[PDB]
This record gives C-alpha cells, structure tokens and sequence, in this order.
C-alpha cells in the first residue's frame, strides 16, 4: 500500500514523504519540499553587500550558516582576502552554532524516535544511574536528578495535557530501549537545553544576537577590537565570551556521545539499514590564514565508498569542486529542467501539482559530476577518516569503545553507511568542535596580543565587468554553497545550492534516486499507519526544508 | 490545568521557533511543562503525519475559545495557495480554520506581522501578513526577524496573568516593547549628537564605539526595545552594541527594503 | 593561665582581634575587639535626611541593603510617611533575597573550613560519600561523579603546591570529627552554594540596580517605575525575570544547606552544649505588608532569661517599650563618653588610648536593653519565633531535628538551641523561611499590580525648622538593627547607627557585664592553645560583621 | 601549572569590593581562585586565621618578591598614626607600604582605595586616603566605583597576566575600557535629555516611561565609568538609572558622597 507522511515533525520546515509498502516494507519512497519562497528572486538585482543579510533568513536552525556564505560568495567574486581575526571570530560563531544545532538535533528532534516517555515512567532510577558507571563520568546521572526528572513527566501524563509529547509512537514494537535508559535519555533531553543555550551565548556575544547573527561584512566583521575600548570587543566581553565556550565540552563528551553510543547499543539492526548514496562530498572548513585558506578541517570527494582512493579538497577555489556542481529540475515546480551550473541557475516556479512520475517537490535535484551524493555529517566523517585525521578516527574510536563495552561487540567503517553511522558523524562532528572553538579562540586573543586588530578590508565593487563568485561552507547538514553573479555592480544572478537540497531533492534528470529516497528503500514498517521507522531514517539526515527550497 | 497554545508555520525559517532556545524567563522547558501547553508545534512533536493531525483537531475542538493562535512565516496567497501545502492543502486554510475558535492570536515575526523578508522585492510569492489573512480579527504583531523571545512570551503571560493583551500601539505591537524608536532610547545618541560618527568597520571611532548612523543605522526609523531590553540575558548584546548599524528588521520598509549602508531618515 | 591573640579573625567581615585567657586548656575569659572606625555616624551628620541612606549603606557591604533599607526607615520614621505598599514590596524582595546570599555564604565560605578539613577530603571514596546521603537528601548533584571531580580540584590544587585560600588551615586539628567523605560532601556544596548565592543576588539587583549596594531607595518608597506597558522600566518581563531567579533558590536551600547543617550537627554534637552568649534575645518584626509600614509577615520579640513561655511580642516598628529600652556605653570602648546613651542622644568621640584588659579595648560600642546584655541575630529570631508559635518556623526545625535523629538516633531540646550549633540551625531556618516570604511577595506584587495600583514614591517635606527624631528597625542577617536620625533645621544633626554586631560582639559595659561573644568563649576547650579553631568555632557562629558592628 | 600570586589587604573597607567578586561570572570566584589566580592571602577566605594567616602572608611576601599583584580595598587612615585600622597589633599602612614593596603591580579596587571614597568624606573622622597618597613612589592602578563591576577589576588583572602589562590607564590611572568614558556620553537615556524628556519625581509619568533622571540628580554628566554599558551581574539591562534611580557619581571624587543625591549636575 501506499502511505504519506505530511507533516514530517521534529525537523525544520514543510516535509512530506511518501512511500510504497510491499511486504512490510518500503519498496519505493517520494521525498517532497512543500513549501518555496523564492529567496534567490528576492535577493537578486541588490547591491552585492547586501545579500548575507537577507539570505541568512533562508533558515533560523542553520542561522549563520547562509550569512557567512553569502559574504565568502561576495568575497570569491571581489577577490578578497579576508584579514586573519574576521575568520578567527567567523570560526567560532560558525563552530559554536554548530554545536547548538547538533545537540538540539539528536535531543529536541531526534531522541523521541527511540525513545518512550512511557515506558520511562516504569523505570527505577536507581538501577537507570547504575547502568551508566563505567560508560560516563556526567555529574547529573544520579538517581535523584533521575527521580526529579520521571516525576515531570509523571505530572505531565496526569495532568491530561501531553502537548508536545501527545499521540507519540507509545509502546510501538520498534521501541526497544528498556524503562531504565527511556529515563536516561528524558533528563538528557532537558539538561541539552542548557548546553545549547550556553552555545548560543557564545555566538550572541559575538554575532550580535542569535537567532539571526549581525556582525558580519563583504570584507571581515563589524565586530571593533580593541582592548582598550569601551563599548567594543575588549578583554572583558573576550573573558566573558571563553566562559560560555568552556561550558561546552562536559555535556558534549560525556553525555552526547555516550548517549550517541547506547542508542547504537539498543539499535544495532539500525547499522545495517539507512544508506542513502555510495557517493560523499565535503568541504574544508574553518580557514586561518590570511588568504581564506589553511582550514583545520579538511574536505574531499569520496566515489563509491572508496575512502582509500577519495580526492582531497583543501581551497575553496578548487575548480574541480565547482565544476561539477550541477542542479535539475525535471522532477521538481520549476520550468527549467536540463542540469544548470549555479551561476547559469534558474528558479522559474512551475507548479502543477503532485506526480509521481514527474514534478512533486520545490527541491532541486543537484548531481557531482553527472553523480547524486550525499553531504552532511556521514560525509564530514567518512572524508576526515579517509585524510587519516588522527582527531576523528580516535574520537570514533571512543563511540566504539563504549559500543563494545555495552554490547561486546565492534563497528567496521562499512557499517557506518547507515541511520546510526549518519547519527554517529554527527556527533563525532560536534565533539571535534569543541578543540575548534578552544584553538580559535587562543588563535584570537594570540593574535590580538601580536597588535594586529584588523578585522575589515573595505571592499571595491566595479560598476562594469561580470564577476563570478561562490562560497563555500561545511554547515551543520553538509556542503553549503552560495553562487553570484554581478554584472554593473548588482547582483544579476544568486543560486544556494544547500545540504538539505543535496539529500533531500527529488528524483534527478536522469530519474537516479536521491539520498533520501533511497535510504528508505528496505525500511521495515510494522504499523503503516504509524511509519516510526521511516520518520527514524529521515531524521537521522537532519532535514531542513527552508534551506533545501530556500 | 495549563492554558492551551496552537502554533503554525507558514513561510518561516524557523527563527521565531528557535528565539524560544534562547529565552531565560522562562526557558523552553518551563514554557511547555510549566507556562502552557503546546498543544500544536511540528517542530518539537513527537507525533508525525496522521498523528499530529488528529493532535490539532482534537486540540481545536476541546479547547474551542480558549487557545491562543501564533503564526510565524508569512502566508503566500499567489496561485491559490500553492506555496506552502501542509497535509495536502494551503496553509491560509489551516490558519483560518485555527483563528476560528482562537481566543488570542500572535503573529511572531515580522514575516507573520508584515511579510516581512518573504515578501520583499518582488514577491515572488504573493507574501501577506497574518492580519491581512484575518481581516476581522484582532492580530497582536510581535515583530522582529525574529523578535527577542520575551516579547512574545512577556506578551502570553499579560494574557494568562491578567486576562488581556498588554497595551497595543497603531500596529497592535505592545508598547512596552515596541513603543519607542530605538534612536530615542540608545546609548550611542551622545556620539551621534557630538558628530562622532564611525565611517568605516574597524576604524577609530568604530572602535571607540561611536555612532552608526553613517554606516546605515536604522535606529532612527525603526521601533523595537533592542538597545534596552537586547538579547539573549547575557548583557550588552544587541547588533549596535557589538559594532554594526540596525537594519530595521522589526519595520515594515525598512528591514529587507533598504540597504545596509543607506542612510535612515531622522525625524 | 596563658594568653592568646587571634588577630586577625579571618572568614568573617571586617577586623577582629579576639584574645582568651586560657586555664589549664579551658578558655576562662575573653576580649572582642573590633580593631577599625571610620566614622560613619559623623560622615553622614549635617545633610539633608534624604541622601543618609546612599551614605550609611556603605556601613557594611557583605550586609549591604540592610543600612540602606534601615536608614530610609529612620528618616521615614521621622518625618511621618507611611510607605506605599509596591515599595514595602519590592524592599521585601530585595532584604529577603540578600538575606538568602548572606547566609549561604556565612554556611560555606564563611564558616565551613572550622569545621571541615579538605586534607581528609582526599582520602575520601565518593561513591561511600554519595551513599551516605540517601533518604537525606533529593539533591540532583549528590552523585559519585559530581564528588569524584570535586576530588579532583582539591588534588590539582594540592599538588600544584599552591594552596592559596586553604594554606595553612587546620587540617588534621583533633577537633576535626568529619569522615572523610563528610568533608568531600561538604568541599562540593562549598562550591554549588556559589551558584544559589550568585542566583539570589540577581533577584537583588534586578530590583536593585546592581548589588553590592542597591541603588532603588528613596525617603519616600522606592525608584523602581511600575508599569506593565512602559518600555525600560519595570514591566512584566522585568518582573518574569525576576521570578525565574526567585525560583531557582529554593533546591539548594532545602536539600543542601538545611540537610548539611543537620549533618553538621550531628556529628559535633558537644558543640549543642557550648557557645551561650546570652539569656536574653531580641528580634523586630520584618516584611511589612500594609499601607502603614506595619502587618510583618516575621514576628518579633523580647525573651527574657530564656523564658519563650512569657517573652513579650513587639509587632510594631514604633513599639515604645522596644524604642525606650536601648542604650549604648562606651565605658570599655574607644570613646570619650562612657554613661549609657539613648541613640537619639548619643555621641560618637573618639578617645584611642591603646589596649588595656580592665580599660577600653575596642571600637563596639556596649548595647543594653533596660540595662541587659541581649544577643541579636538568627538564634534570638527563632527563638521569638518559636515563643510566638509560629508554626512555620517549628515545622523547618522539626525538619532540621528530624534528619538529625535520622542520622543519631536522637532528637534536640530547644535547650541545647542555646548554642554555637543552636545558633547555625536558626541561621538555617531562618535561610528556609525566607524562601517563602520571596513567593509570597513576588505574588502579592503582580497582585497588586493586577488591580492598578502602580505606586511606589511619596514625595516628602522636610520642615525647615523645628527639631524632630525618627528611628528605623529592621530584621538584618545578623539580627536587629536600629538607625536613629534627629533632624534640626531641615538637616541630620545625630545619626546613630545601633547594629547587630555591636550587640553581639561589644565589649564589657557600664557595669562590666560581659556581652554575647565575650560571654560565649568561657568554657571553650582548646586543643593547642597556637592553633585555638575551638574559639573560631564559637565566634563565627555569630557571623561576626566589624565594619558593622563598628561604623 | 603555576598561577600568578595575588596579595589582598583590606584597610578601611567596608567588603564591598571582595563580595563584587561573588556575583562575577568572567571568571566566577570559584574560576578565580581555582584556575586563574592563586589568592596567597585574602583574610575574608582563608581557612587560616591570627599566627596562621601571618605566617602565609610573610611566606608569600617572601616566595613571590617581584611577582604578585597587590590588592587593597578601603581607605587608609594615616590621622593619629594610623590607628583607626589596626591589624595584628599594627596600623594597616604599615602592612600595605611592607607588602608594595615586592609587587610586581598594585590595584586600588573601589572608591575608597582609589580616591578616599566615603571613609574620606565630609569631616574625614580618620584622616582616610587614597592607597596612591601612601604610595607615592608607586604606580597604583585605580579601579573605582563602590563597588565597581567586579570584571572592571578582574578584566585588568588578565591584562596583566595574559599580555604581561596593565591596560591602557587616563591620567587618573583608572583603565581607559572601563573608565574613558563619561557615563551621560554613552547612556541610552540621552535622547530624552536632548529632547527636554524628564523625570521630575520617582513614579511620575515621565519616569514610568523611562524617561531621562538629570532633574533627579544623575551625576552621568560629571562621572567616568561604564555602568551604562557593562552594567551590573551579567542578567542584561541593570545599571541604577536603568532601574530608575539617578547615577550618584560614585566612581567619581567629588561627585559621589559630596553632592546630594537630588543636586543637579554640572553638563559641559
Ligand atoms: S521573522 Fe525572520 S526569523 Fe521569523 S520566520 Fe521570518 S525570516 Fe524567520
Ligand atoms: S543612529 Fe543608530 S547607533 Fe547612532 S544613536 Fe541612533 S540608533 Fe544609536
Ligand atoms: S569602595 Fe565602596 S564597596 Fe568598596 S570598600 Fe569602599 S565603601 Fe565599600
Ligand atoms: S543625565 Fe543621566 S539619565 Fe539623563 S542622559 Fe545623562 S547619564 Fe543618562
Ligand atoms: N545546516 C544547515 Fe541548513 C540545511 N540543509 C544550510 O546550509
Ligand atoms: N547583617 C548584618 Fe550587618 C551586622 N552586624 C547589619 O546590620
Ligand atoms: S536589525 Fe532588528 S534586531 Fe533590532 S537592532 Fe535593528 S530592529
Ligand atoms: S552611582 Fe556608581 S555604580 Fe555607576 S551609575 Fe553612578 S557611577
Ligand atoms: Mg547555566
Ligand atoms: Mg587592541
Ligand atoms: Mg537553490
Ligand atoms: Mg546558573
Ligand atoms: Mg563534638
Ligand atoms: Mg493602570
Ligand atoms: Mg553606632
Ligand atoms: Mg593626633
Ligand atoms: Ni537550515
Ligand atoms: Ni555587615
């Protein structure tokens, strides 16, 4: 039979899935963007300076993202070098904001696909703190933050009024966690709250607010350094912001990617289903020298699962990189369908409502080289573990341990292309952020110590000439990029080719399935009526359908 | 028993949601366990698809009168509706169906207050307000892309606490937060009255903190609370502040209209 | 005998040299002497009445608000305004939430390390340390964990070799009683208490303007702008952040500082038997809640010869009894007029002529009430409440008792109150009770504002002659403080400033009687008479203030 | 690792300059004393007491010579040979001039260290000064304020430590990012004050709107500081005249604890 899943809950913006269930399982899926606002449209024809701030609105999840995008677009077509300090305070807004975004994922978005809040009201909170010695050195693990945590839910379910929590997947078969690691995983739930909430006051303090960020320029920030300065970014407002970014690190270690490792524990099927593409793209990311280079992190192409033969990416000027970047609309709502390089890029909207043969999404469909690729966190990790980068592979290497603690069991890098392998780059990411904002940071106030407190190069915009330029950015869903196009010094062409539209984007030009689709293809479904398992693949992607339509 | 909250987004980037992460007084997890229910928001549900559906009906009919609407997103009107479908059919439908048995109705955001950044330029999406969706209702416009959090939930509590809307402006925006020109109430005024002015990011009196206006400050145009109230609790974080000019966002034609570096109007 | 000095007394505020006559390892007589004057009274003489209380708040900056709120209350007092009731509000608030910050930290950073010994703290096992506390307590951050990284700051500090603020303590002292996990315990709510008190002024300065030293009084009500609708002033945002702080106190107080102080106890179980200052106690009442600077949420009172069965209820703030009956003597102290001063007649002369132990020996003045050496503070403010049967105060140390017996298989007597410990428990109930006087007040606000009134300030007249005379009580941390304002001319022409300290810790007095911490240290065994932490114990247990007491 | 050693002597003080650091965040007091600093001696926390705190301060006198930076808090009363403030049997003057003499950097925290403050107004009962007028021959770093914003003072000390010298300091050695400023030249209420917007009295109509308190007594005009800006606590909008109480000039000698609360300020 066929089933649709619309809304899809617990992402950012307007998705519907649909699927084709044959033998209790899904045989065909439909992956669909609901919703389109023509943010390339909106943009267009305005002074090149102007675009991050209305393109950042593009998405509030992956805020910043889409700014520090545009202005590396606008950088790109200029050819400007960004002074050193601008990336030093770009880096740790975009690093900050990240961890954010993770922890709200696998908590706020994620965890109530594994998790029955239900089922925890039955455990014993003494034997749920019990199970984790050993597995976590986290101070709020004791059977009283326990207790005070089964007794909301308690008042919640007796109150009548569940709100968020009502109509949840209760005592669905595909629900294995006992009562014990249900209650666990609640007041994890809750104590995430305050870390991202620290993140953010890193990013605040910096961007100016979040969400929304306000302190960036075609050219650095607008952010004053000046030791000395009242008023502006001193030692003070320095101190106060290396308070918030040491705030971060406890919860992420000992409680993100613990629990990363015992949903992994319960779920072990959920390694061997969820693989959405052979193909992975990331790029570099966090730049630290003077010239929009040096990046802490690295990024590559990796064809076929092949880590051993990937192509490494380490500049966001690599013309193999933007050369193969193409999009297609044959079965998206806009009129042009053949494949477009971003920078010939049109959005025509063409709607004309749902086929399943041809048009069902305001997702394009974008390809590498003729190829659908996946991009994202898996990407992120499978890249950096094909680099041999010693960070990654031993932070892994920690989920592992605390696997096979549990389970007696190891994880082969083949069963990462996976729900949980997807689930595990993500975290792995936001651990390795944390030394990304602690090396920033001593990069800054280093550098600020040396007396350099450039942090912006006032930009030339020729009234004639047509100038090309993309930006390049590893966000929290994957590869981001911006591409513009000015002529007579105003923007005469914008296209986001955004991570979300890399996995989510329908069907290609030549009908090859996306990540999405594809991952779903296999997924046992017990209850039709209530598809958890396919809801548990499409989030572990991070859905975000107003940066995949923009 | 809780008072009941309906949320819907339309054509939203989910800035208005996320403002809640940040909110202090109270925190997203006293709001929904303690403040309200939040009978309806598919970003934090655990119920998908058919589920959440039953979720807002039932919610609509058992608490008929009572529940308080907030919009965020502007509503696309163009070709029908089209732009943004949920469960198969336009948003506008969903939200009057809601308004319906509303007892007070918010748009968070100036998308929902204004059209706001959805529908600058050219529109090309037939972008509206919630207001102009909902000509004989009363819409309390919290706007700002996206507001600071507590002008929202500050906003909710005068209703709970004391039964009412707090005091509205000539847009229905509440004036303890919105009744002031930021330009009347920021600490650069002086610099501004004395000529100093930064010219360029980075330059002396940048770092000195002197005055936007001549890089574009919209301060002078544009009504709001950041300069005082700011965001985020952490103390002296708002866009001026940390060294750039207002853009105007809470202001219809201002934000989005405007450039960055064009020069606001002083009264 | 043998002498000693402790000079300086460390973990209080302020400067106090204490010295003891020791007889055969038995302290058998004492000296208190605050060792610093500024002058405060004089400071303040010859102004207008309504700027004293931005002055005379400087008085002390650990009990800060409290001179500050007394001070409006003496020139209100004077002048005959009645203060409107969103200030008696918004002052409650303020002195209730300071009160919380100053006793969490008198518990921890002040007092605990006489008590405590971190040495032995290292030797601790955090998970026997976290077992000990079942079914005592529901705190959330008990665990093993939390300990074992507690452990783990002593041990990096330790070894560092830089010990700082814990060189030279008293580790290993045989009046150490504590197991080592019980030291753990404690090192690591040392260490949270910083975040409760830190919460509890935030309360105080988003009523305040900031604190140390609020900035929102007036002769007249308060500063604060009420108004639900106004953008910059105190709206109902304001008023929702307030409450989130407000909130966030009560945890930490109940399953933490009153559950330690319980532990304490129990493990020092002689100190129930030592430590008596007085006989007889006096508290005002405090957290008016009227129209007409009266109807006190605390009761007050006068015991006499620990007699709770026949004290007298003072339940007004111009009580004539209560007013009448104090006096100060400078006989033993460092001022030229030594006969026992009404305040509104005092003098404040300075006459240093060095230390003499039959002569004059400090800068405290010697309180008396009808000619009685009285001990103010936290014991003397239980005990009324407990004479008053006040059913709130008996229920929180019923609590306290309760884990006591838990953890000793016995109950306490209000006899052995009467005590160094007696005195740390009504420090803690007080901490308790407090709590809800914050949730009361907070809702008899937004109440009150609910209904329209949004008044805060009546402007005064001062007549610009005539000669007239005001006094203002208020319920401090450390007991019963009085400031006695006489206006001539339109101008101060006496200010007196009687403080809990000055009663406590005053010197012998006009008949040589020996006032509450003098009296106290009789009796005190000391170990080594070079290392005298028995005499400390006592002593902070007063939770001495110098610059207060002083002035 | 070593951290760098920190002497703090409290002459006539009130406590208000050490309690600042319990409501600080950046570092919070915990931070500080753990990790930042190492505090050799401060008698409101040490565990040791009389022989005992003697003792620790001499030995840190001793191993740290040329080193640590030297805190005072309180004026110091030079009247009667120093009398008015005696600790362990000798005037507090004694102690200070004793412990300056091998710092590598002294800070006046707060008004009355910095400046006299309130110990020093009006008659002057004790003959109070300033921790410089003792010092002659030294360069004391000014922190004032009663109290000031706590990282006023903490954000000096990492200069000191992180940079290896004291911030920028004016002419009155006050650091210039807290205090190069007039308060009334960066206040949000200014534009009420160009506009003739004033409070006339608490609860008025002007000043429930948050209007300018210059006909209150705000001694902005005539007071150097950051409170408009940094303000109080870290919680976001709490300075007194936010909360609607006229600035009192407190940072500034001869402003606060001379003029009257309700004594209209000089505006240049
Ligand atoms: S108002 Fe701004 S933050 Fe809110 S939905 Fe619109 S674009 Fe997003
Ligand atoms: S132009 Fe902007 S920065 Fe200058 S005073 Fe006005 S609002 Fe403030
Ligand atoms: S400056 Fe103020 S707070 Fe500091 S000691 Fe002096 S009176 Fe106290
Ligand atoms: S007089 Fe005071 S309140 Fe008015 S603008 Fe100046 S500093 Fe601000
Ligand atoms: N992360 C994120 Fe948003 C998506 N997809 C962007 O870029
Ligand atoms: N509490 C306090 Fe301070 C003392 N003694 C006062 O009053
Ligand atoms: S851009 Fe917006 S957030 Fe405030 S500072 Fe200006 S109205
Ligand atoms: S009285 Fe002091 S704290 Fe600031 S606002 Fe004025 S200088
Ligand atoms: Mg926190
Ligand atoms: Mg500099
Ligand atoms: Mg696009
Ligand atoms: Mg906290
Ligand atoms: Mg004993
Ligand atoms: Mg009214
Ligand atoms: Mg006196
Ligand atoms: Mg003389
Ligand atoms: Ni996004
Ligand atoms: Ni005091």
């Amino acid at each position: 039979q066929r089933i649709t899943i619309d809304p899809v809950t617990r992402i950012e913006g307007h998705l519907r899935i649909d699927c084709e269930i044959e033998n209790g399982v899904v045989s065909k899926a439909w992956a669909s963007g609901t919703m389109w606002r023509g943010m390339e449209e909106i943009v267009k024809n305005r002074d090149p300076r102007d675009a991050w701030m209305i393109v950042q609105r593009i998405c509030g999840v992956c805020t910043t993202t889409h700014a520090l995008s545009s202005v590396r677009a606008a950088e790109s077509a200029l050819n400007i070098d960004v002074p050193v300090n601008a990336q030093y305070i770009r880096n740790i807004i975009l690093a900050a904001h990240t961890t954010h975004d993770h922890i709200v994922h696998f908590y706020q978005l994620s965890a109530l696909d594994w998790v029955d809040i239900t089922s925890a009201l039955q455990a014993d909170p003494t034997k749920a703190s019990e199970m984790l010695k050993g597995v976590s050195t986290w101070h709020l693990n004791s059977p009283e933050e326990f207790t005070k945590v089964q007794n909301k839910i308690k008042d919640l379910v007796a109150s009548g009024q569940l709100g968020i929590f009502a109509n949840g997947y209760w005592g669905h078969p595909a629900m294995k966690l006992p009562p014990e690691v249900n209650l666990i995983a609640v007041a994890h739930y809750l104590q995430a709250l305050e870390c991202q909430r620290d993140a953010n006051r890193v990013v605040a303090l910096l961007g100016g607010k979040t969400p929304h960020i306000q302190n960036l320029a075609v050219g650095g920030v607008a952010n004053p350094i000046n030791l000395d300065g009242l008023g502006v970014l001193n030692l003070e407002r320095l101190m106060y912001i290396k308070s918030f970014i040491d705030k971060l690190s406890d919860f992420v270690e000992q409680v993100y990617k613990v629990d990363t490792a015992v949903i992994a524990a319960f779920y072990p099927e959920w390694l061997t289903r969820g693989k959405g593409a052979v193909n992975y793209l990331s790029v570099p990311e966090f730049p630290t020298d003077s010239k929009n280079g040096s990046f802490l992190f690295p990024g590559g192409y990796i064809e076929n699962a092949d880590l051993s033969s990937y192509r490494p990416i380490t500049s966001h000027s690599d013309e193999y990189l933007i050369k193969g970047i193409q999009e297609s609309a044959k079965h998206s709502w806009y009129k042009d369908e053949a494949p477009q390089a971003p920078w010939e890029g049109t959005t025509i909207p063409a709607y004309d409502g749902w086929s399943d043969d041809g048009k069902y999404s305001w997702v394009k469909s974008p390809t590498f080289y003729g190829k659908t690729v996946e991009v994202g966190p898996l990407a992120n990790m499978l890249v950096k573990l094909a680099a041999g980068r010693e960070s990654t592979q031993n932070k892994l290497n920690e989920i592992v341990a605390i696997y096979q603690k549990l389970t007696g069991n190891t994880l082969e890098v083949a069963q990462l292309h996976s729900t949980l392998g997807r689930i595990i780059g993500r975290t792995v990411h936001c651990c390795e952020l944390q030394d990304i904002l602690q090396n920033q940071y001593s990069a800054l106030i280093t550098n600020i110590g040396k007396g350099d407190h450039t942090t912006f190069v006032k930009p030339n915009i020729p009234a004639t000439g047509e100038f090309k330029g993309v930006g390049f950015l590893e966000a929290p869903r994957g590869m981001l990029s911006h591409w513009m196009v000015i002529k007579d010094g105003i923007i005469s062409n914008y296209q986001a080719v955004v991570p979300s539209t890399w996995n989510s984007g329908p069907r290609n030009f030549n009908d090859d399935v996306g990540p999405y689709e594809q991952s779903l293809v296999g997924t046992p479904v017990a209850d039709p009526n209530k598809p958890l398992e396919v809801v548990r693949t499409i989030h572990s992607f991070d859905p975000c359908m107003a940066c995949a339509v923009h | 028993q809780r008072p009941p909250v309906i949320w819907i987004g339309a054509q939203e980037c989910t800035g208005c949601t996320e403002s809640l992460l940040r909110a202090t007084h109270p925190t997203v997890e006293n709001l929904v366990l303690e403040t309200i229910s939040l009978e309806y928001h598919e970003v934090l549900s655990a119920a998908f698809g058919h589920q959440v559906e039953e979720n807002k009906h039932n919610a609509l009919e058992k608490y008929k009168g009572q529940y308080v609407l907030v919009v965020d997103g502007s509503i696309p009107l163009k070709d029908n509706g089209i732009y943004c479908m949920v469960a198969g059919e336009p948003i506008v439908d969903h939200i009057r169906k809601a308004a319906e048995g509303a007892a007070a109705i918010i748009a968070i955001g100036s998308c929902s207050a204004w059209g706001g950044v959805a529908a600058a330029g050219v529109n090309p999406t037939g972008a509206v307000s919630l207001q102009e969706v909902l000509p004989g209702k009363t819409v309390i416009n919290i706007p700002g892309c996206p507001p600071n959090p507590h002008n929202f939930l500050a906003t909710v509590a005068h209703i709970i606490t004391y039964g009412k809307p707090p005091k509205l402006d000539d847009k229905n925006r509440p004036t303890f937060a919105y009744g002031r020109l930021i330009h009347e109430h920021c600490e650069r005024r002086p610099h501004f009255d004395a000529g100093r002015f930064a010219k360029e990011f980075g330059d002396e009196g940048h770092r000195e903190g002197w005055c936007l206006y001549h890089l574009g400050c919209k301060g002078p145009e544009t009504y709001g609370n950041c300069s005082t109230l700011q965001f985020c609790d952490v103390g002296g974080v708002w866009p001026v502040a940390i060294g750039h000019p207002c853009y105007g966002c809470n202001e219809e034609g201002i934000g989005f209209h405007k450039g960055i570096h064009q020069l606001a109007n002083v009264e």
